[PDB]
């Protein structure tokens, strides 16, 4: 899946989602705090968020939400429901364009 | 980072 960024940094996601990105761009990396983990930078409002991907070795979701078997049906979900990610505070982060 | 409050 393109919008995988295997080896990149969240300064490099930053630095990808600000140059060749635009609100909505979105990539999963992994975690650098949690190794072995993903991360979802996305962009909204000129500004890339970070989103911890949790997988349990028995789904992955964010750690609440759908749960799904497999990270690239994750996206897929969340691309096709764009209202269904709300930071605590309701508002919504949209992944609408993979960043590649 | 511009880390979400995952709650």
């Amino acid at each position: 899946r393109r919008w995988f960024h295997p080896n990149i940094t969240g300064v490099e996601a930053e630095n990808l989602l600000l140059t060749r990105g635009v609100d909505g761009s979105f990539l999963a990396r992994p975690s650098k705090s949690n190794p072995g983990d993903f991360t979802l930078s996305v962009r909204r409002n000129g500004a890339v968020t970070h989103i911890k991907i949790q997988n349990t070795g028995d789904y992955y979701d964010l750690y609440g939400g759908e749960k799904f078997a497999t990270l690239a049906e994750l996206v897929q979900y969340y691309m096709e429901h764009h209202g269904q990610l709300k930071e605590k505070n309701g508002d919504v982060i949209e992944l609408k364009y993979p960043l590649n | 980072g511009g880390y979400m409050d995952m709650s």
